[PDB]
């Protein structure tokens, strides 16, 4: 049989997950800075971006159902404890970094939505009932949860759908920036909100969501017939899974670039002024250029098309906040489970990422104010794009020898085109570090910066080696 | 359908200031790079400056740097040069160009109607 729904139908839920995990927080605020920086030229990189990300989910598929322990318990098989132990730190840190932004990502929503009425603080407070949540279901153990990623997925398209036809961009442009890739003139701040995008749309903990939910389904390893029809249609549902995310965030870029693109502060002030509606000071008055976040760009969508936008807006992140915990907690269970061997359950881990990841953003929030909230978001968005390639070599390092893989290892093209993308992710970094180094240009924090510097390229050049050596 | 008029030509003193300005319609400009050229009389023409605004960042070439300034108001669909301390080496004809790329792999170039610009 070339193909059935049947087959596809009794082969599905992976990619339920899978696809909520993809739009993040953290990802809409990506998304949203192409909206008014870059408008839609920077829009190919979003496909390229999720074309390699998808690239990247067939592996994480073909070595979570060729052997039956997911990529997480194989690392715990393959690298020694100094490096394992350090690289559990280490993607471990995304998790809490996944968790901050969407706590900010959270209130900020909270903030909107109140009319300013709640404060600030307390959206950072609200999300504990998110954990209180886990704890109701880990009590009940329900251990499904699909219906509710079916939901959330429905709430999300809704929204950000009816975004698009109310903002109603010209599709001519969204064709001519998606189909055909056009950026010139552009510096090193520009190729790094291009690399912020391509480090946040492909999260590094996606892969160990992926290997677990396969190792899930039952399939003969032993038996060659089995594993091929289940590694081919779990790739094609990822492949449907990512292409409903990749049509939402080419929803949000087109809605942000369409009107709020080359937009001067007098116009956005003008017209919230003609809309009255109460949040208009945060605009100053001057020729100055449009800078957007969370809670300035809902606010100025909410002054051009009604707060009707700006609640759906609203509503749009929250959905988006709830996705990122519900995949922070599956991917921080699992890790735990395999690289050090530690049984968790689901409350444990919710409730960890989120007592670590209030601690300063409640803190920042009572001392800095909203403007510097948002602004910590390039701080995680940074972050999360140096440690972006450590869901990179790890996955073609281990998805490439013989004795783990059996005879089911890559093709001669895609290791090849693994070990070109592992040089060119390992340049782009090794480009970036050096220049923050020069940012400071101090006498001894110059030399912590560059203590870590050294022990990050030094951990990050062991993982490519072990990789050519893979290869 | 591309148009542009540039106007702001005449003459000035060494050492004095200047604006000129690119009016176009009939395309969104405000999405487009922008770039500004300068033929000086028996020379070639040479990169001066752009506003290509994918991070409305302004590059100026190496004779420029320091001297001149740009700026754009997408509402009126036009830009705006600021020369000052105006040396007579800058004489030449002042064109602006807007390079569509097509979304194909070969650009388009459209030149304006040139306005000079003397020192002394």
């Amino acid at each position: 049989s070339c193909f059935s729904f049947r087959k596809l139908w009794a082969f599905t839920g992976p990619g339920f997950l899978m696809s909520i995990a993809y739009l993040d927080p953290g990802n809409i605020e990506s998304d949203l800075q192409s909206g008014a920086v870059a408008g839609f030229k920077l829009l190919w990189i979003l496909l390229l971006a999720t074309l390699v990300g998808l690239l990247l989910q067939r592996l994480a598929a073909r070595l979570g159902v060729v052997t039956g322990l997911h990529l997480a318990e194989v690392c715990h098989r393959q690298y020694p404890k100094v490096p394992r132990v350090i690289l559990w730190l280490m993607v471990e840190l995304a998790i809490i970094g996944s968790d901050m932004q969407e706590v900010i990502g959270s209130a900020i929503a909270i903030n909107l939505l109140s009319v300013g009425r709640i404060p600030l603080w307390g959206g950072v407070l609200i999300t504990i009932a998110d954990t209180f949540v886990f704890l109701f279901l880990d009590k009940y153990g329900l251990r499904k949860l699909e219906a509710f990623f079916g939901f959330l997925i429905t709430i999300m398209a809704l929204t950000f759908g009816y975004e698009y036809v109310t903002v109603k961009p010209s599709q001519s442009q969204v064709l001519k920036g998606m189909f055909v890739p056009s950026c010139s003139g552009c510096r090193t701040p520009q190729i790094e909100q291009a690399v912020g995008i391509v480090g946040a749309v492909i999260m590094p903990h996606n892969m160990y969501l992926h290997s677990a939910l396969v190792k899930s389904r039952q399939v003969n390893r032993n038996n060659k017939q089995e594993v091929r029809e289940a590694n081919k249609y779990f790739f094609i549902e990822s492949c449907i899974a990512l292409f409903v995310s990749f049509i939402i965030n080419v929803f949000v870029v087109s809605v942000f670039a369409e009107a709020f693109f080359g937009k001067t502060n007098e116009q956005v002030v003008e017209v919230c002024t003609n809309t009255s509606s109460p949040h208009a000071g945060l605009f100053p008055k001057d020729n100055s250029t449009l800078a957007v976040d969370i809670y300035k760009g809902g606010v100025v969508l909410g002054c051009y098309f009604g707060p009707a936008a700006l609640y759906i807006w609203a509503v749009g992140i929250l959905a988006a906040g709830q996705s990122s915990t519900m995949t922070g907690t599956y991917s921080g269970q699992f890790v735990m489970e395999g690289f050090l061997n530690l049984k968790w359950s689901r409350f444990a881990r919710v409730v960890l990422t989120r007592s670590i990841a209030i601690i300063p953003t409640l803190l920042v929030a009572v001392f800095q104010d909203v403007e510097h909230l948002t602004g910590m978001n390039d701080f995680l968005n940074v972050l999360q794009s140096l440690q972006l390639p450590f869901a990179l070599i790890p996955i073609l390092t281990f998805t490439s020898l013989r004795p783990v893989m059996s005879d089911f290892a890559n093709g001669l093209g895609w290791r090849i085109a693994g070990g070109i993308l592992v040089l060119i992710i390992c340049s782009i970094n090794m480009y970036f570090v050096v220049v923050y180094v020069r940012d400071l240009g101090h006498v001894a924090l110059y030399v912590v910066a560059a203590v870590v510097s050294v022990a990050y390229l030094g951990f990050v050049f062991y993982l490519g080696w072990q990789c050519l050596i893979a290869l | 359908q591309v148009q542009l008029v540039e106007s702001g030509g005449g003459l000035v003193q060494a050492g004095g200031s200047l604006r000129l300005s690119c009016a176009a319609s009939g395309f969104p400009v405000s999405r487009s790079e922008m770039y500004w050229y300068r033929q000086a009389p028996g020379k070639e023409r040479e990169w001066v400056a752009a506003i290509h605004s994918i991070g409305w960042n302004t590059r100026y070439a190496d004779s420029v740097k320091g001297r001149f300034t740009i700026s754009r108001d997408n509402a009126k669909n036009t830009v705006y040069l600021q020369m000052n301390s105006l040396k007579p080496e800058d004489t030449a004809v002042y064109y602006c160009n807007v390079k569509d790329a097509g979304w194909f792999w070969t650009n388009y170039d459209y030149w304006g109607q040139g306005t000079q610009v003397t020192v002394s």
